[PDB]
């Protein structure tokens, strides 16, 4: 009764802390790609 | 041109993910390892956690992983077998931890069914605690299975 | 499909003086398929009985502890603490942890079965029964029922009391490991801290670049 | 027409004993007439040892002294052991059982005798049946057994609970005065159903012989700069040790809060009897008002109205 | 070498008594030497019942009885007694109890403080520790325990077999006053190869704030009667209970049968006197001879030597 | 119980914050990425 709805309310934050860490990763490889391709190409 | 074009960060990103999901395998491994292995529990419940797969599956993927975001730099031009070939193995190192998975899935589901009460003792509740941990890997080790198998395509495609 | 494992006592109550004779008995279902030993841990350490019925002749100090049986083909039963003393008068218990609407057994016993007559037991330092001889086991616990008790009776005629003994009557809060349900919450914080400091760095390479990309 | 004296001997501490012995012994029946036989459970006796010895010669009357010998079991059990003459075609018999037990399931039983100053000048005895140690209220009987004089008084029951889990259970019976003076018996018997048998308690004015009280009062030798004054009132040479105390000086009767009397003990050998001391102790607000003090008594050996007063005068 | 045989009646219920009728038979006292006396469990009873008449009379050997009345209460209580018959200067014991339904009431420990008589005025406190009940003196384990390790100690140990089938095991701790007057706990340890854990008690000294008593002496409260006379010692407001009285006659101390201290009892006022008094009974000649008298209370409170002496005299 | 259910609170504003700061992100650089074409 009570122990299941934290458990589900646990495992939806993990699933969502997981997709925005993928997300975040790949802002950040895609942010680093763009400035070293904007350096290399301006210097 | 499709994937040939697509991979020119999907590789790194995926790379990245799978130093992330090797992280957080680590951190079950070790937290489960420290709290979870008492004698007084049975060994069936806690079949990941008894031939060494989370230490040897972690240590594979982030190996694997720092391989393909060392050869993402083009350093030397020659770590890119090395990681095709990590991966690979790593491909079979994944298959290996879902029927690991499954198998503790469902003896915690045998467990469970055997359990009245829902957690009346400390048995049923590390049993919830171990099925819990057993959802959360399974889902990590889909997302490394998908990063594996997508980066030894693309790093087949390229080697031929 | 495999079962649960049951430990049962003989006298059912968990504590014992010293010399006393108890046979811990495990029948969970083992008779799925032809007859089979069994396996007993006690301070984790594998003692070598393997029989249904284990036989403690003579009970010693160094007895008490965790007890766990287990079938083969089954899982481990449910631990039983055995605690053994050796004072005047004791106050055995059928269990030391009660869920609510539950029952359990109390009984005031003297040293070496010697007769024991006009018994007031005491909840919290305070009388709740007055037994002559019969014992108190107690139907329907609630909440109230928790605290520490403690019987007072006289071995032959000489006044004598038993010691403390603390029974917790609660809900189907067992607990031990919450502190790991923690760990959804926590692991995702380090996650999200993580993320944090990932979008700080992002945000201060995205204005570094937009002044070299400007 | 015989005289009966049944006699079970002892079950002695210092050696073993498993052979309870019992004796009858019959005085007064006629001379080379006996037929003495025991009776247990109303069934006739079976072990061989029936001796039938003369005691000694009384002329054409003669005493015979009857002779068995038992194990614990068969006393154990609480039987109806008689020993039966058939003298003259009449069955002469005596009956003896072994006593039940005090707190036979750990009640104990108190029956405190009526307080002389109720019985004596107040008028309105009561014996207060005080049994302790119970479990509950079910099916708890307190009967009074009024002997001789079986009269139409009933009786008053109720309920106490502490804190012990052990119920208390009062009886208060009405009694005449007249009746305490005579000695007639009166009895509580309590009866539960886990009980074997239910239990009987009696007692009536100490026997013995009756000795009048002699009250004596001392002055406050308290040094009167002082604040508080004590007044001591002895009793001397009353028996039996039941005695009422009290003290109505000036006028109305001072309460149960400036009092103390001393627990009743035994002289010192020569005349058979007690002495008590009385302390009242007042402050000086109440002293030095010219008022009186008198150390008024209550004992049955006294004259009608059994009071005497012992009085002093602040003055 | 006469023979002793001792018998008792055991309820008549039907009818109030409220009596048990102890019978001892002596056969073959030597004429005009029975001395039959009657004891219970080493408490000797004073009450003038004794009732000793000649059954049978042969010329060298003949025959005698003497009977007691008991309380059924003090029969019920598993009390034992005993006639003891003194003849050609040696004693025979013939025992009686209502033998036990149940094993030997267990075993019990008493601790006794010194009392304050030998604590402040002859210094000699010696603690008692007194184990009653004990099968046999068999590998019994009597071990002190003090605060303060002052060596010395030496206490002793000495049993003494009762006839009530059980053995008595007392010691004797001499310790100094100074301790106990300071305040140090003692503690007694008995242990004996049959017991879960060993017994221990404790005694100290009683906490509170200490009193100091006031006595007061009072005049012959009896007129010119001969027979005897009665002097009274009051003793008030004093903190604890542990305290000795004792009467001194011209200097010489008077023994302790005389004299009868009453228990303490609780004093109403707020300041727990604990208030008690003291008799004396003084017979004519003594009055007479012009004999002066002096209350010698003892009291811990009291600054040195402990001792508060009030004079009493005759003219 | 009342324990997580504060941390799901707390955690819930946390990822909504982080969403939208990412999304606000993620729009400028598309802006930027379309201005370099
Ligand atoms: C739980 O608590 C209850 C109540 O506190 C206990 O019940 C008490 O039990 C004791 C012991 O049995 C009782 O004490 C006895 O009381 C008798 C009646 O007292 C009445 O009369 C006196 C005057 O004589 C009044 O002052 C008093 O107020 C009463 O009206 C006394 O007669 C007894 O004394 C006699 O026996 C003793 C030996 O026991 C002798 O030494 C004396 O000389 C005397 O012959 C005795 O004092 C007490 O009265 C009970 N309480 C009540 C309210 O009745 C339970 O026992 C306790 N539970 C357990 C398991 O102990
Ligand atoms: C077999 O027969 C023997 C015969 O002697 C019995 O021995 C006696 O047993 C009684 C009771 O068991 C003892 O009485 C107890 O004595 C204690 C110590 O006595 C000393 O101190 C008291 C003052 O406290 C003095 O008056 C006395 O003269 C001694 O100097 C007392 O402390 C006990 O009182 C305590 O208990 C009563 C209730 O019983 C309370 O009301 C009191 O307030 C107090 O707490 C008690 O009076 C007696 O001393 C024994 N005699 C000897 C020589 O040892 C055996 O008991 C008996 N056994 C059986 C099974 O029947
Ligand atoms: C396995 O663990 C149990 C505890 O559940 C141990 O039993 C405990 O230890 C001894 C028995 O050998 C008992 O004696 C007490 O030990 C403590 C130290 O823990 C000491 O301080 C006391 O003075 C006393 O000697 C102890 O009571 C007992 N625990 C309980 C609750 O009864 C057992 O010994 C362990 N196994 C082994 C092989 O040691
Ligand atoms: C097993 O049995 C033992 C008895 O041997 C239990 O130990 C007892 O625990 C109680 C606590 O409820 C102790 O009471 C407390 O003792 C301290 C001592 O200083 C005192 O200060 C407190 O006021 C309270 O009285 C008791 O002393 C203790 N007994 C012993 C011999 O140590 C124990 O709890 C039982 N259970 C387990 C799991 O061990
Ligand atoms: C335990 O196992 C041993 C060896 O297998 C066997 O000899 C013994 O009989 C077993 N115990 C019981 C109670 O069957
Ligand atoms: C006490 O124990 C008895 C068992 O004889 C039980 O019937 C009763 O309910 C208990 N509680 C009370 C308050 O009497
Ligand atoms: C439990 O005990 C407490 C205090 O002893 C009391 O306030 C409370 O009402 C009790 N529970 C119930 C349900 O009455
Ligand atoms: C009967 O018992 C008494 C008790 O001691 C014994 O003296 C007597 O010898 C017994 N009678 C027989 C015939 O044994
Ligand atoms: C006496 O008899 C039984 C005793 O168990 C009781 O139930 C009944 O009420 C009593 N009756 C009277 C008249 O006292
Ligand atoms: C005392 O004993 C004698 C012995 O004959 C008896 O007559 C008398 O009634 C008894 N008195 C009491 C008060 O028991
Ligand atoms: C008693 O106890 C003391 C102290 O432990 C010990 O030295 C002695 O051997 C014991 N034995 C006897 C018989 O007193």
């Amino acid at each position: 009764g009570e122990p299941q709805l934290c458990y589900i309310l646990d495992a939806v934050l993990f699933l969502y802390g997981i997709v925005l860490t993928l997300l975040y990763c790949r802002l950040k490889i895609q942010v680093r790609k763009a400035a070293i391709a904007s350096r290399e190409k301006a210097d | 041109q499709t994937w040939r074009t697509f991979l020119k960060k999907e590789l790194e990103f995926l790379g990245a993910t799978q130093i992330l999901v090797g992280l957080i395998c680590l951190c079950f491994g070790t937290i489960v390892c420290s709290v979870l292995y008492v004698s007084d529990f049975d060994e069936e419940v806690l079949l990941l956690y008894k031939l060494g797969y989370p230490f040897w599956g972690a240590v594979l993927f982030v190996l694997s992983g720092f391989l393909s975001i060392i050869s993402e730099r083009k350093n030397t031009l020659y770590l890119v077998r090395g990681s095709l070939g990590a991966n690979i193995v790593s491909s079979i190192a994944a298959g290996t931890g879902i029927a690991m998975l499954i198998l503790n899935l469902t003896n915690n589901f045998a467990y469970m069914n055997n359990c009245k009460n829902v957690t009346e003792d400390d048995g049923c509740f590390v049993a919830s605690f171990t099925t819990e941990l057993v959802l959360m890997m399974l889902f990590l080790t889909i997302l490394a299975f998908c990063s594996a198998v997508l980066f030894t395509i693309y790093r087949i495609g390229q080697e031929l | 499909a495999t079962e649960k494992s049951v430990l049962t006592l003989d006298p059912p109550w968990i504590r014992i003086f010293t010399g006393e004779k108890v046979t811990l008995s495990c029948y969970g279902n083992n008779h799925l398929q032809m007859n089979s030993t069994t396996k007993w841990i006690h301070n984790g350490t594998v003692s070598e009985v393997n029989s249904s019925h284990l036989v403690i002749v003579s009970a010693t100090v160094q007895d008490s502890g965790k007890y766990i049986c287990q079938k083969q083909g089954l899982f481990k039963s449910k631990p039983v603490y055995l605690n053994v003393t050796q004072d005047w008068l004791l106050l055995q218990t059928s269990a030391d942890m009660v869920l609510v609407h539950g029952s359990f057994d109390i009984r005031c016993h003297g040293w070496k079965n010697w007769n024991v007559r006009k018994v007031i037991y005491y909840r919290n330092d305070h009388a709740f029964n007055y037994s002559y001889e019969s014992p108190v086991s107690i139907r329907e616990a609630t909440l109230n029922d928790s605290g520490t008790y403690h019987c007072k009776g006289y071995l032959r005629q000489v006044k004598y009391e038993s010691d403390k003994f603390r029974i917790a009557v609660v809900k189907a809060y067992k607990c031990k490991y919450y502190w790991l349900q923690l760990i959804f919450p926590l692991l995702v914080a380090i996650l999200f801290a993580v993320d944090t400091g990932l979008l700080l760095s992002t945000e201060e390479q995205f204005k570094s670049v937009l002044e070299i990309q400007k | 027409d015989p005289t009966l004296e049944l006699l079970h001997s002892s079950c002695d501490p210092n050696a073993f004993h498993s052979t309870i012995q019992l004796y009858c012994f019959i005085y007064g029946h006629i001379l080379n007439d006996v037929s003495v036989s025991w009776l247990m459970d109303d069934r006739e006796i079976t072990d061989t040892l029936a001796q039938t010895v003369l005691i000694k010669e009384e002329g054409k009357l003669a005493s015979t002294c009857s002779k068995l010998n038992i194990t614990e079991q068969q006393w154990m059990s609480e039987s109806t052991f008689t020993c039966k003459v058939t003298s003259q075609g009449v069955d002469y018999l005596a009956h003896t059982r072994r006593c039940p037990d005090h707190e036979p399931r750990g009640v104990i039983t108190y029956l405190i005798p009526p307080s002389p100053l109720d019985l004596y000048q107040n008028g309105a005895p009561k014996l207060t049946c005080l049994v302790v140690d119970l479990e509950s209220e079910k099916n708890v009987n307190v009967t009074w057994n009024q002997e001789k004089k079986t009269s139409v008084s009933a009786s008053q029951w109720y309920t106490k609970h502490h804190n012990n889990a052990t119920t208390s259970i009062t009886s208060i019976l009405p009694v005449v005065a007249k009746d305490w003076i005579e000695g007639y018996g009166y009895q509580c018997i309590v009866d539960h159903p886990d009980f074997p048998k239910p239990i009987v308690r009696s007692i009536t004015k100490t026997p013995g012989q009756r000795s009048a009280p002699e009250v004596y009062v001392f002055p406050p030798p308290e040094e009167e700069s002082e604040d508080k004054r004590t007044l001591t009132c002895l009793i001397q040479n009353f028996f039996p040790e039941d005695i009422s105390v009290q003290w109505l000086g000036d006028g109305k009767l001072i309460s149960n809060s400036q009092h103390s009397t001393t627990t009743p003990l035994k002289s010192n050998g020569s005349n058979q009897g007690f002495f008590i001391f009385s302390r009242l102790e007042v402050a000086k607000t109440l002293w030095t008002q010219r008022k009186q003090f008198t150390c008024q008594v209550i004992h049955e050996a006294l004259q009608k109205p059994r009071k005497l007063e012992k009085t002093i005068s602040t003055s």
